[PDB]
């Protein structure tokens, strides 16, 4: 905003603004298992 | 200004705002399972 008046004598007047503001972020994540059973053949027994 | 006498004013004001907000992200999940069975020690392969 700039507001000059003269009657007659001189005025000046000269005014600046500026702002700028950036935000960001970032979340990631991950969770996972992994569940695993086997079991041997072992023909054998205890049949006694 | 009549007739000595002279008057002048001037006003001058302008004003600007702007916004500006953008946001994407994307996530995926994707889970598979097994099960099996053999019915010598050779086979388990």
């Amino acid at each position: 905003s700039s507001s000059r008046k003269r009657s007659f004598f001189r005025s000046s007047s000269s005014s600046s603004r500026s702002y700028t503001s950036h935000t960001n972020e970032i979340h990631k994540g991950k969770s996972y298992q992994l569940l695993v059973v086997e079991n041997t053949v072992e023909v054998a027994q205890f049949i006694n | 200004r009549v007739l000595f006498a002279k008057k002048t004013k001037v006003e001058h004001r302008c004003t600007t705002n702007k916004l500006s907000e953008k946001h994407e992200g994307s996530f995926i999940q994707g889970a598979e399972k097994s099960i099996s069975l053999i019915r010598s020690e050779y086979g388990a392969a």
